[PDB]
RNA sequence: GUAAUAGCGCCGGCCAACUCCGUGCCAGCAGCCGCGGUAAUACGGAGGGCGCGAGCGUUACCCGGAUUCACUGGGCGUAAAGGGCGUGUAGGCGGCCUGGGGCGUCCCAUGUGAAAGACCACGGCUCAACCGUGGGGGAGCGUGGGAUACGCUCAGGCUAGA
RNA sequence: UAGUUGGUGGGGUAAUGGCCCACCAAGGCGACGACGGGUAGCCGGUCUGAGAGGAUGGCCGGCCACAGGGGCACUGAGACA
């Protein structure tokens, strides 16, 4: 069914007297490499509740990655806050070609041939939502003949 | 900026400085010794760093490190200079090539010998 | 082809001689904007024909003197002082910008 | 010179047995058999996650260790299999498996692809007649690979050639067991391999 | 003054279908009625008609959206997701036969002006000739 | 003057020339006027001299004077066989 | 016909590779963050390991990462960044309709655009590196012919700007 | 800025030309950057880069310049050799 990779654990620190009280905050990709991907955040006093977290909360929001040949439809750019992650369609035989935050996405969503490019802000964290973005607005010559019908 | 102001005016190049006047541009420079003092670290850091003032034949008189557990280095010694600052040394930017011309390697270098100019000890 | 140019005379203060002002257009090598310059030839006037004013066909020739290799082959259109104007404003601009500073 | 060291090393490293001896790496004893973890004075304790990293480098260092060849010569395979036309990945394979010193190996010839880095090395190999000695030469299909006739009584080769009675052969390959010949068909597919490997990362790593 | 009838065209079009507009007027122009003429054939519009505005010309042009959503935000998706003018006054562009852009891979347009009219990138590549890069759509 | 002649292409002890229209005063392995042929000394392969006999005549046409090897090689293509 | 040169860098994070001992803000390391003041995976040795291999590592210099001069592809309320404001020159840009011109713009043909290199194909040296042969792509400019939507120009008209 | 920009006559050359000379005119250039200072031989290509672009032009080929530094002509189809 649905693998699991963790993107990035942080350990976040917040101040009151007597200390500092840390939180962690994971980053989960989910997929079944067939097409559907799902990216969740959870943060709790531990990494393993963190962790546990995420993976629930990436799991609900789900993407239907539009799949051709192991490679995507067509190119996209998003921007998602200073971030900007840029998917470029590719042959067969290319890999999947990306920094870790965008391809363990890409990978888990069963794509297997894709040219990438992480622009502006690279936090993780924002890449990482900025290529599910980009990943909903994918379309299929199908979706757009249907689109422009009427 | 406007297209039209980008014909004006254009984008202007951007201009690197060196960080190591070692003149010439050259890989090493060999000087000769002058002062072989013993600097004080900086900010946290503490301890009796060898250094040694150089005069380059490239014009410079400049400080630099004395890698290594103990040098043999003098007051006119010839020596080499690579290239490569000491965070904790302000005002030292090069390191001292040792097993080169007067700087002597490092007695008892078992290990980065590479670096300490030390020949390969035969084991017996 | 012995290059033919199109321009208006801008000068005839010269005996013989015109100065042509030939404008050309172009798309800019990295920022493809069509961008505009021009260039001023002298050109031989034996006859001394053309005017101050005129629009001129100028063809590439046999160098007349120094700084000098076009010869006006012939009118496209008299009278247009309209271009002579901007070519001498502009030129009004340079009596200044300076240590001073050009009108407006 | 290719590695030449501790073999079974490698195959506990990669958690993952790796025929690199032929014979024996069945006899209970490829170690790979009652001590499958990792060389050195730390292969017991527990293993941390590793980085996209880490897995990607021990995914090329596996399809590469398999076929003895060294990084330098492994990458310019892989940026060849690159520019060709074809899904990188399988075409990087194809032309692993097109090694004269590999097909040999696969043809039975020898019991380890090290042994027949060696026969193709000390001449004991041919190629449509003409001898070869390059374990780097790339076979193609529509060729003849006999063993050498002054080594066709070589007791090494009689022993291996004798085993390989019975032994089928590759659907890419195909080999006469009478005059020591074999052919190349055709250039394996992906599938044709089971290899435990997932070029998928191995051209991922060649991306960073 | 109106500095770009087409981009003021384009604009008021991006403009009026993110508040979902039904109609929206512009003032007539040849040319920008030429170009409505394949935003509709393209499906980008319902379509658009000449109409008389305080006596003046103009055309109206008939928005077309996707179907009312699911969730939260019932917004359609729009059907001209984008629309954006390239050749601009001060920065013409123009582009041979050789280069005319595949936009959106092909699933979005390119509304040229070539000596043979106002075609689309694919409409123009047919024809073998290339133009001022008047827009892109998609 | 004008010249036929070869041009040293191959690389150390894999010579190849190139029977080439050339300035008598150019660099051996200098820029010719045109190609004309090839020549590989060695016959290393069943393909070791193409001449474009054609093209040789237009140029001893006009002057074009061949070095002796080059000479003999255009022989061997029949530049010269007038039966 | 003999089982028959190996080395060099690294193992705190970036970055693949960890234990003991010695040392005690010393001696030293250091590209950045930093490490050493008696438990140091960061100093020195050792054992083990990772990388690469007649090599390995350092220094110097160029490019990439750097969309960090941004044409592709950035910005200016508070982060660096609106000129103190106006008037206006040059310049950049241009309401609606018609007609002429065809300068920009687009198309066709043709000429030029070297060889080498880059790309694809086949071939030669046991492979490869290297080299050979062939093919394809490629701006720009000259010339002839053509188109006229848009920009320009000329003429005329109108009024939605002024 | 004065052979400087053009003109007329002439010299010189294989040949055009302020290239050079006599006389005439008043000019010529500049902010679309003249003049001055600094640096440099320039170029198919090469390195890098997704590209645009950036950097580069030693080896090899094309052109230019120089020959211990400065100036000069002779002989020649051709050299300022």
């Amino acid at each position: 069914d649905f693998e699991e990779k963790m993107i990035l654990i942080r350990r976040t620190a917040r101040m009151q007297a007597g200390g500092r009280r840390f939180r962690f905050g994971a980053l989960v990709v989910v997929g079944d490499r067939q097409g559907r991907v799902g990216l969740g955040f959870g943060k709790a006093p531990e990494v393993p509740l963190a962790v546990q977290k995420a993976g629930y909360y990436a799991r609900r929001n789900m993407v239907e990655v539009p799949l051709q040949n192991g490679t995507i439809p067509h190119e996209i750019e998003v921007e998602f806050g200073a971030s900007k992650i840029v998917l470029k369609p590719a042959a067969p035989g290319t890999g999947v070609i990306a920094g870790a935050v965008p391809r363990a996405i890409l990978e888990l969503a069963g794509v297997t041939d894709i040219l990438t490019k992480e622009l502006g802000s690279r936090n993780p964290i924002n890449i990482a939502y900025a290529t599910m973005e980009a990943l909903r607005q994918l379309r299929t010559k199908a979706d757009v003949e249907r689109l422009r019908k009427g | 900026p406007t297209i039209n102001q980008l014909v004006r005016k254009g984008r202007e190049k951007v201009r690197k400085k060196s960080k190591v006047p070692a003149l010439k541009g050259a890989p090493f420079r060999r000087g000769v010794c002058t002062v072989v003092r013993t600097v004080t670290p900086k900010k946290p850091n503490s301890a009796l760093r060898k250094v040694a003032k150089v005069r380059l034949t490239s014009g410079y008189e400049v400080t630099a490190y004395i890698p290594g557990e103990g040098h043999n280095l003098q007051e006119h010694s010839v020596v080499l200079i690579r290239g490569g600052r000491v965070k904790d040394l302000p005002g030292v930017r090069y390191h001292i090539v040792r097993g080169v011309y007067d700087a002597a390697g490092v007695k008892d270098r078992k290990k980065s010998r590479s670096k300490y100019g030390t020949k390969k000890p035969k084991e017996a | 082809p012995k290059k033919v140019l199109t321009g208006v005379v801008v000068s005839d203060k010269m005996q013989k001689t015109v100065t042509v002002l030939v404008e050309r257009q172009f798309p800019h090598p990295l920022y493809g904007k069509v961008i505009k310059r021009s260039k001023k030839y002298l050109a031989h006037d034996p006859e001394e024909k053309y005017k101050l004013g005129d629009v001129v066909e100028i063809i590439e020739s046999r160098p007349i003197s120094k700084r000098k290799r076009f010869r006006v082959l012939r009118l496209v259109e008299s009278g247009r002082m309209d271009l002579v104007e901007k070519y001498l404003i502009r030129r009004q601009n340079y009596q200044s910008l300076s240590k001073r500073g050009g009108k407006a | 010179g290719r590695y030449i060291g501790p073999v079974c090393r490698l195959c506990r490293r990669e958690g993952v047995k790796l025929y690199l001896k032929g014979e024996r790496c069945y006899s209970p004893k490829c170690a790979m058999e009652r001590r499958p973890y990792p060389p050195g004075q730390h292969g017991q304790k527990r293993a941390r996650r590793p980085s996209d990293y880490a897995v990607r480098l021990r995914e090329k260092q596996k399809l590469r260790r398999i076929y003895g060849i060294s990084e330098r010569q492994f990458r310019n395979l892989f940026e060849e299999a690159s520019k060709k036309k074809g899904v990188t990945g399988s075409v990087f394979l194809g032309l692993l498996e097109s090694r004269l010193d590999n097909v040999v190996y696969r043809l039975g010839f020898a019991v380890s692809r090290r042994q027949a880095r060696q026969l193709v090395r000390h001449g004991h190999i041919t190629v449509n007649g003409r001898r070869v000695d390059l374990p780097s030469y790339r076979v193609r299909p529509g060729d003849e690979i006999a063993v050498a006739e002054k080594s066709r009584n070589l007791e090494l080769i009689r022993q291996n050639l004798e085993a390989m009675k019975g032994r089928k052969v590759g659907p890419w390959l195909s080999l006469d067991v009478e005059g020591m010949k074999g052919k190349f068909l055709r250039l394996p597919d992906r599938e044709d391999l089971a290899l435990p490997v997932n070029e998928q990362l191995v051209i991922e790593f060649y991306s960073r | 003054m109106l500095t770009d009838p087409i981009a003021d065209m384009l604009t008021r079009i991006r403009n009026a279908t993110r508040v979902y507009k039904e109609s929206t007027d512009v003032p007539a122009s040849r040319f920008k009625e030429e170009i409505l003429r394949i935003l509709a054939r393209e499906g980008f519009i319902k379509g658009y008609e000449r109409v008389d505005v305080d006596g003046k010309p103009y055309l109206r042009v008939y928005l077309k959206y996707g179907p009312r959503r699911q969730g939260p935000d019932p917004r359609p998706e729009q059907v001209i997701h984008h629309i954006r003018r390239i050749s601009k006054p001060g920065r013409r562009v123009y582009v041979g036969v050789k280069e005319i852009p595949r936009v959106r891979r092909g699933l979005g347009i390119a509304i040229l002006s070539t000596s043979k009219g106002v075609l689309t990138d694919r409409e123009a590549r047919k024809l073998g000739v290339g133009g001022e890069l008047i827009c892109e759509v998609w | 003057m004008v010249k036929i002649r070869l041009a040293r292409f191959g690389s150390k002890h894999n010579p190849h020339y190139r029977i080439v229209v050339t300035d008598a005063r150019r660099k051996r392995d200098g820029k010719y006027i045109e190609k004309i042929g090839y020549y590989d000394p060695r016959k290393t392969t069943p393909d070791w001299l193409k001449v474009d006999v054609e093209r040789a005549r237009y140029w001893l046409s006009v002057g074009a004077q061949p070095t002796d090897t080059a000479r003999r090689l255009l022989r061997q293509a029949g530049v010269f066989r007038q039966e």
